[PDB]
RNA sequence: GGCCUUGUUUCU
RNA sequence: AGCAAAAGCAGGCC
């Protein structure tokens, strides 16, 4: 709970109503002075404004997912017994699909413009989502671990098996809990774009 | 190539070079091996099953019975049947609770400096002189502002709670001539007769109160069905057992467990002092704030997992220690008090124990509102037992009566050898507190009895559906029962239980 | 009114309540010798420690466990087997021939309990290939230069031929004997230096198994006892190259190790026990390599009673060897290999019975076809005998024949809310929690994490230190719901809302401003799903 | 005989 | 003293 050195232990208070925030020696691993969590919450209450541009834009899928629950439908609980099968599905629905190690690469790609390589053929076909995202990307400056990890997240399949009745798109195999157990099934269908 | 070497090293038996293993183990006949070894084996080597009848099913372990055994005592760490704590008034402000005993005991200030002690159930190794100037500093050591939960350097608590009761490890080449060095044995498990009492418990803590002290935090809004019949038989149980009185003792025991390993780590050397606390409402919303106890913790540098501290508990009693005195033969009993409470006559001895505990009873202490769910599913497999009788959601059927399905009398007790039936919410009640008391005297023996006993359920399930198993060792399955029933008071009255049962099931498997 | 517990089950069936339906080591070391003490008894010179083997021993006169198994018997079962199988020994062997060219070194980092050989305990599996490294390259070992795991092996199994060896510990050298054997010991651990070994022998095994499967029918359920500690490894060679016999000869050079190894198989003696002077109250502690160097009289009954019986298969370095053993466990398909192999027998002598059981762990269960009740019982006799027959025993003690028919994790906030929010997620989809059951577990998941950072609700009378600040934004703000539970306010969740975070399920009911001070990028001490914030943050 | 990691561990 | 049936704990360092 150390804090980054400069002005940026100077938009928190010292002492608060009594509270301490932070301290003043140094450290030794990182070589800094620590903090409290009543510093966290005057952050929030206290501290100065931000921006609202590209925490939208770089999380979509989850407010897709978000969507998807809020324009839903559901049905009939029922009841008594059910059939299984032992099924390696989809678990989410993916947005593209590509492989990994090229993907992993290419938004390596997007990353580094001056670093990305030589222009290959999946490169080629995937520049226009090289551009119409790093046109999304401009207003920020979210780290690029979470550019990457979110990248990575909205990009790659994700296949186990599991015990599944009834449907099989990746929808359902999200909300399968919401679906059955193992006496009761239940009507439901999902909502907006799939 | 000392590898082909040990390769050839690991030749079988009957045959001499790894290249002659290989030039046998492709060139050897397949047919005329192993029928000719079924004529060569012992007409002995068998398996030869049994069909499984009524008749053996003896009654377990029926060494309990012999009247030339000491009584099963109550060896659990706090008090169950017989709580008694003061009664409050505050507002619902959750204060300190070193001002929440500042506050209950400086409400009863009969009990402030009665320093008139009478001794009276004193056992083979408790001494009345530092017990005694021990509590007393103790409770001069709650009523003032100095501090928080500390002690002062004594002796009283170096004997009660144990300094420099370990040896000193020294080097071993030393330890060869001396011929006092001798292997320890194990612990001998004294055998132990019937519950003549444990019964009571289970009927005491299965009795609605008039108090509730169970929170639950809130959660988010519903639409679903399924959400609807989930927080329906969820509020349905919890309504049905907040009156109950283990909910009291389960909410004493976690406030406790938690407040003791929260301040073993926050202070190592400094004696604490906790008050054993557990805020109830009543029926109409007004707060108690019930303090009955006080502990005392020794020095706690804790390395490993088997590290143990020792935890004195003492603890204000209602009902007097002279009706089964083997139940309390740990159990140092000075005389302090008496308090005419609402009507008649209630004394006031405090129930002076030694005990303790390491960091694995901790952490699983601090984790005890789990059996909630383990009741709940229970709960859940019964009624979807109810419903798949049925066919749709049929707790409707339990709370009030379906069009089928009548609320059905469940068989709890039995009175002169005649059942009765409690209603739904007694069952549940009983099932709260039998995965409760599962916890409270729960050590590797109720695993071993459970783990082992859980076979013959299965049997005798399958008996009673007409399946007729075979069982290749009866006197195996029973050998691992009884090896284990001896010195656990939940134990030795779950296999009294079962042979009563057994013989419920004789008698009316006549048919 | 006496009252018991036991009668719930007058009315409610018994299985629908199933929720409440160093001594290890030197005893599992005599249960497995105690089985064939009187079988064949080879010595070693390498070593020339005692190294009894239960191969082709004579035939036991009891019911009791043993380790007695002919050879001739495993084999031509598994060639029956491979009779069923065409091919699949060809297809198992060109499996691992093309899947042993591609092998690199990569597969060691997976491994979170992994014995070393410099350290003498166990690593998680982090500083191995570079102690390989650092200990073997400077012996002329060059296999990460080209990274494959075949030049790795190869000069590996050229490693122990050399008879001086020379490595950083401060330095060391020694000779070749405890260059081996201190590779060999395994303290129930295993050897990185053998592990990749016996990885190709298992998914050897993997590529054999996973493609795999009027007359009164009885049927069994049990499982096998010393079922570790009652095979061995010489059966395992005599498997692995009665499948290698079609195959190049390079890989009945390199496939007929793992038993090799797993055939002197060296055993650590755990830590220890004591004993006590009950006046002089000092105390010492023998360890694990110098048990019998001891006054033997001044032991217990149990310690003499176990040591007088062990003390003929003793290493004078305090580590004895077990030439037959499983361990717990780590041939776990390939002895499944040999129990279906040992099931798909399915009739001797020609009797008036058939056998149609299925393949499982070391658990199994029978469907035993036979003419009557007494042909199941001489069919279940020699299903006995002849499971008997390969050094498996089956247990009579746990088996029933009959008629056919954990808290809050505590890394962060945000992701420990969606860390506790996934368990519960997944435990509620794999193994059919009742939604009653995880619904409460939500609450007690809240009431767990309400305690565990102080973020309780400002509208409670809790009171703190943390609490405080809680209540100012509370009468601060105009945000009626939107705030996050480490920052007061609700908590929003049931059956359904699951598999999102908390700030994108929370941000359309946020106050801006407060949102604004959320989620400023300037963000000082910041250094399943997530997303980022201030509160996710760490030590 | 001293040090073992300055504390508030306030369950509607 | 007390706890607990993996031989341990009821301090270490100085």
């Amino acid at each position: 709970l150390a804090l980054t050195k400069g002005d940026m232990a100077n938009r928190i208070p010292l002492e608060y109503k009594g509270i301490q925030l932070k301290t003043n020696a140094e450290d030794i691993g990182t070589k800094g002075q620590m903090c409290s969590i009543a510093a966290v919450t005057w952050w929030n209450t206290y501290g100065p404004i931000g921006d609202t541009e590209g925490f939208e834009k770089v999380y979509e899928s989850f407010f897709l997912r978000k969507m998807r629950l809020d324009n839903a439908t559901w049905g009939r609980i029922t009841f008594g017994p059910v059939e299984r099968v032992r099924k390696r599905v989809l678990l989410n629905p993916l947005t593209k699909e590509m492989p990994p190690d090229e993907a992993s690469n290419v938004i390596m790609e997007i990353l580094f413009p001056k670093e990305a390589g030589i222009p290959r053929e999946s490169t080629w076909i995937h520049r226009e989502l090289i551009k119409e995202k790093r046109e999304k990307l401009k207003g920020t400056m979210i780290t690029p671990i979470v550019l990457a990890y979110m990248l990575e997240r909205e990009l790659v399949a994700r296949r186990r098996f599991l015990p599944v009745a009834g449907a099989t798109s990746a929808e359902f195999i999200e909300m399968l809990h919401c679906l059955q157990g193992e006496n009761w099934r239940q009507i439901y269908h999902p909502g907006g774009n799939k | 190539q000392t590898i082909s070497r040990l390769r050839d090293i690991s030749v079988p038996a009957g045959f001499s070079n790894f290249e002659g293993m290989r030039s046998y183990i492709d060139n050897i006949d397949p047919k005329g091996a192993i029928e000719r070894n079924l004529a060569r084996m012992s007409p002995l080597v068998s398996a030869t099953p049994k069909k499984l009848k009524w008749e053996d099913l003896r009654p377990i372990g029926p060494h309990i019975y012999n009247h030339e055994l000491p009584e099963v005592p109550y060896n659990a760490f706090l008090l169950m049947s017989d709580e008694l704590g003061l009664a409050n008034m505050t507002e619902g402000k959750s204060k300190k609770p070193k001002t929440l005993a500042k506050e209950c005991l400086e409400k009863y200030s009969t009990l402030r400096d009665q320093t008139d002690p009478i001794l009276i159930m004193k056992s083979e190794k408790a001494n009345e002189n530092f017990l005694w100037k021990l509590w007393r500093d103790c409770v001069n050591t709650i009523s003032n502002e100095e501090m928080s939960n500390e002690l002062q350097k004594t002796n009283y608590a170096k004997w009660a709670t144990g300094d420099g009761l370990t040896y000193q490890k020294i080097m071993k080449e030393v330890a060869i001539d001396d011929e006092t060095m001798c292997q320890e044995e194990p612990k001998i498990p004294n055998k132990c007769r019937v519950a003549a009492w444990v019964q009571t418990e289970m009927n005491l803590l299965s009795t609605l109160t008039s108090k509730r002290a169970l929170d639950l935090p809130e959660i988010g809004p519903d639409v679903a069905p399924v959400e609807h019949v989930g927080s329906e038989r969820r509020k349905y149980f919890v309504n049905e057992i907040n009156y109950c009185k283990a909910s009291t003792v389960m909410m004493k025991y976690v406030l406790f467990h938690t407040s003791l390993l929260n301040e073993s780590n926050a202070s190592m050397g400094k004696y604490k002092v906790i008050p054993i606390t557990n805020r109830v409402v009543n029926e109409k919303g007004e707060s108690f704030d019930m303090l009955y106890g006080l502990a005392v913790k020794g020095q706690s540098h804790l390395r490993g997992d088997t590290d143990v501290v020792t935890v004195v508990t003492f603890e204000f009693s209602s009902t007097d220690p002279r009706v089964d005195s083997g139940k309390w033969p740990k159990y140092t009993v000075f005389r302090i008090g008496s308090l005419f409470v609402s009507g008649r006559e209630k004394s006031v001895y405090l129930y002076c124990r030694v005990n303790g505990t390491n960091k694995i009873q901790m952490k699983w202490g601090m984790e005890a509102r789990r059996c909630l769910l383990q009741s709940m599913q229970q709960m859940e497999a019964i009624v979807e037992q109810e419903s798949s009788i049925q066919g749709y959601d049929m707790t409707k059927a339990c709370f009030k009566g379906d069009r089928v399905n009548s609320p059905k009398t469940f068989s709890i007790g039995t009175q002169e050898g005649k059942l009765v039936k409690g209603s739904f919410g007694k069952a549940l009640r009983v099932i709260f507190t039998k995965c409760l008391m599962h916890y409270v005297f729960g050590n590797a023996q109720l695993e071993g009895f459970s783990a082992e006993s859980r076979r013959l359920l299965l049997l005798i399930q399958a008996l009673k559906d007409r399946k007729g198993p075979w069982v290749f060792d009866l006197e195996g399955m029973y050998s691992g029962i009884e090896e284990c029933i001896s010195n656990n008071p939940w134990v030795i009255q779950s296999a009294y239980w079962f042979n009563e049962w057994l013989g419920f099931e004789k008698e009316g498997s006549k048919v | 009114m006496n009252i018991n517990p036991y009668f719930l089950f007058i009315d409610v069936p018994i299985q629908a309540a199933i929720s409440t339906t160093t001594g290890h080591t030197i005893d599992t070391v005599i249960r497995t010798h105690e089985y064939s003490n009187k079988g064949k008894q080879y010595v070693s010179d390498v070593t020339g420690c005692t190294m009894v083997d239960p191969t082709n021993g004579p035939l036991p006169e009891d019911n009791e466990p043993s380790a007695y198994a002919q050879l001739d018997c495993v084999l031509e079962a598994l060639d029956r087997m491979d009779e069923e199988h065409p091919g699949l020994f060809q297809a198992a062997s060109q499996n691992a021939m093309e899947a042993l060219m591609v092998t690199t070194v990569d597969k060691l980092t997976q491994g979170r309990q992994t014995f070393d050989w410099t350290v003498c305990r166990n690593q998680p599996a982090a500083t191995a290939l570079n102690t390989t490294i650092t200990s073997f390259r400077l012996n002329d070992l060059n296999g990460a230069d080209k990274g494959g795991l075949v030049p790795f092996c190869q000069d590996i199994i050229d490693s122990l031929d050399k008879p001086e060896m020379t490595f950083f510990s401060v330095k060391d050298r020694i000779t070749r004997v405890e260059y081996i054997k201190r590779a060999l010991s395994l303290n129930a651990t295993a050897g990185i230096q053998i592990r990749g070994f016996v990885l190709v022998v298992e998914n050897l095994a993997k590529n054999i198994c996973e493609n795999l499967e009027g007359g009164i029918s009885m049927t069994v359920t049990g499982d096998n006892t010393k079922w570790n500690e009652c095979l061995n490894p010489r059966i395992f060679l005599a498997m692995t190259e009665r499948i290698t016999r079609d195959s190049p000869i390079w890989f009945r050079d390199f496939c007929s190790i793992a038993p090799v190894l797993f055939s002197n198989k060296i055993a650590r003696l755990g830590k220890g026990f004591m004993i006590t002077s009950k006046t002089k109250r000092l105390k010492a502690q023998i360890p694990c390599p110098d048990l019998f160097s001891i006054p033997l009289e001044r032991y217990n009954e149990e310690t003499r009673a176990k040591l007088k019986k062990l003390k003929p298969f003793f290493n004078e370095e305090g580590t004895a060897s077990l030439s037959p053993g499983m361990m717990m466990g780590m041939f776990n398909m390939l002895s499944t290999v040999l129990g279906v192999a040992a099931l798909g027998i399915k009739n001797i002598g020609n009797k008036e019975y058939l056998w149609d059981g299925l393949q499982s762990s070391d658990d199994f269960a029978l469907f035993v076809n036979a003419k009557d009740e007494e042909t199941c019982m001489e069919g279940i006799n020699d299903f006995y005998r002849t499971c008997k027959l390969l050094g498996i025993n089956m247990s009579k003690k746990k088996s029933y024949c009959n008629e056919t028919g954990f808290g809050v994790a505590g890394v962060n906030e945000s992701a420990d809310m969606a860390i506790g929010m996934t368990i519960i997620k997944n435990n509620m989809i794999n193994n059919g929690m009742g939604p009653a059951t995880a619904q409460t577990a939500i609450q007690l998941f809240i009431a767990d994490y309400r305690y565990t950072y102080k973020c309780h609700r400002g509208d409670s009378k809790v009171e703190g230190k943390r609490m405080k600040i809680i209540k100012e934004l509370w009468e601060n703000t105009k945000g009626r719901d939107g705030l996050l539970v480490a920052d007061g306010g609700p908590n929003i969740y049931n059956l359904r809302n699951l598999h999102i975070p908390e700030i994108v399920l929370k941000y359309n009911l946020m106050d801006p401003e407060y949102k604004g001070r959320l989620l400023h990028p300037q963000n000082p001490f910041v250094g399943y799903d997530a997303v980022s914030g201030t509160h996710s943050w760490r030590t």
